[PDB]
């Protein structure tokens, strides 16, 4: 596409020097145009590619609140102004959602073989779905829901088959899909167990973990923890 | 609450 | 322009709604089309105008710094995507320079008759002609530098003129025009006497002045005295 | 040193 006539390693080194730099708009469209070259990520090109979108999308949805949050407040008049930003805004959040989506479907997803790949791409896919659904409004909005559940569902069947129950993007997994339950789907007690099955059993098995990995494993697992605090 | 903040490779 | 369709008071108010959302980059976009309506702008508008750029070309430059210096570190051959990404960050930022330029002389300076836009505009002017000359190197960083001075010294012998020595504008055109001379026009001592002297003036002027208005004066002055202690 | 910073109305 776009970056068509840039070398793939050229792309990635870019998409480096865009973190450093802050610049992820920029680190996003270089990821993109790594994807395209139609080969595998890398573990840490997959990496590049969920924190660039990341950032993206997460700058987005703040705007989007506080953009919603403003309109909910109008409704003296006000005119057409803050509807009509809100929604430039929230296109733009869906056309990054639907790019993402996009490289998952082409072709990512049917390439990924290994657990570790697979349940990093469904696990993204299961993400997208969920910011779509957090601005859904119209004949839609349960159709993205349960395009965000049957994803998160897939990865959550691979990773307790496949992965250690300390293994980070298992527990990250987990961690997004309770949110999804309690945020999205109005599933609070869902939220609740998913959240403490998954801490509970990845204390089981810190054992087995050397110092790194163990320092990896009980950071996500203060995430689990901080929500059961929220939520319980 | 809060998901995988994810914003830092 | 692009913004040509919407009315100027949808423009405002839409620059507002973005800085609330830390767009900064629609903010520009909205106040760019604001001006190119053609009249004059308010005391409020001016400062959505100069916030909405500042922020942009703040990210522009941080950015330009980090990959400066990481260019700077490699010269093992690391090919040449350091110095394609920074070039490409200093054109994005050369452009939004030129664009603020570009409005600030096709029409807001020559249509400002009064000393609080006038000396706001030219100081804008050489702020902008300022972070050009941060990143220029070739046979026109001279020249830049000139237009930075040759604005900033309109500003002053304006402001001296028209403008109490605790005015905001005027305080915050001599702390700008005293970094020019510290940072681009290597003249550490100069930067030190302007400092010195526009501190110690309105140190005399403060006992004029209302509780907010004292408030205002005195939080620029501590900016003065801030690179005073940083430059001796 | 440090110029206005200027990034909030
Ligand atoms: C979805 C997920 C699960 C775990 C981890 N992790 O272990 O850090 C991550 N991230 C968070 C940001 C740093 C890395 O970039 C993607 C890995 C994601
Ligand atoms: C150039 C300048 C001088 C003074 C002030 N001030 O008094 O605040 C300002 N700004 C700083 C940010 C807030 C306002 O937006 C432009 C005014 C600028």
């Amino acid at each position: 596409g776009a970056m068509g006539s840039m070398e793939r390693a050229s792309l990635i080194q870019k998409a480096k020097l865009a973190e450093q730099a802050e610049r992820y708009e920029d680190m996003a469209a270089f990821m993109k145009g790594a994807v395209e070259k139609g080969e595998e990520l890398s573990c840490e090109e997959r990496n590049l590619l969920s924190v660039a979108y990341k950032n993206v999308v997460g700058g987005q949805r703040a705007a989007w609140r506080v953009l919603s949050s403003i309109e909910q407040k109008s409704n003296e008049e006000k005119g057409p102004e803050v509807r009509e930003y809100r929604e430039k805004v929230e296109t733009e959040l869906q056309g990054v959602c639907d790019t993402v989506l996009g490289l998952l479907d082409s072709h990512l997803i049917k390439e990924a073989g290994d657990a570790e790949s697979r349940v990093f791409y469904l696990k993204m896919k299961g993400d997208y779905y969920r910011y779509l659904a957090e601005v859904a409004t119209g004949d839609d909005k349960k159709r993205i829901i349960d395009s965000a559940r049957s994803a998160y569902q897939e990865a959550m069947d691979i990773s307790k088959k496949e992965m250690p129950p300390t293994n980070p993007i298992r527990l990250g997994l987990a961690l997004n899909f309770s949110v999804f339950h309690y945020e999205i789907a109005n599933s609070p007690e869902e939220a609740i167990s998913l959240a403490k099955t998954t801490f509970d059993e990845a204390m089981a098995d810190l054992h087995t973990l050397s110092e790194d990995s163990y320092k990896d494993s009980t950071l996500i697992m203060q995430l689990l923890r901080d929500n059961l605090t929220l939520w319980t | 609450a809060g998901s995988i903040p994810g914003r830092r490779s």
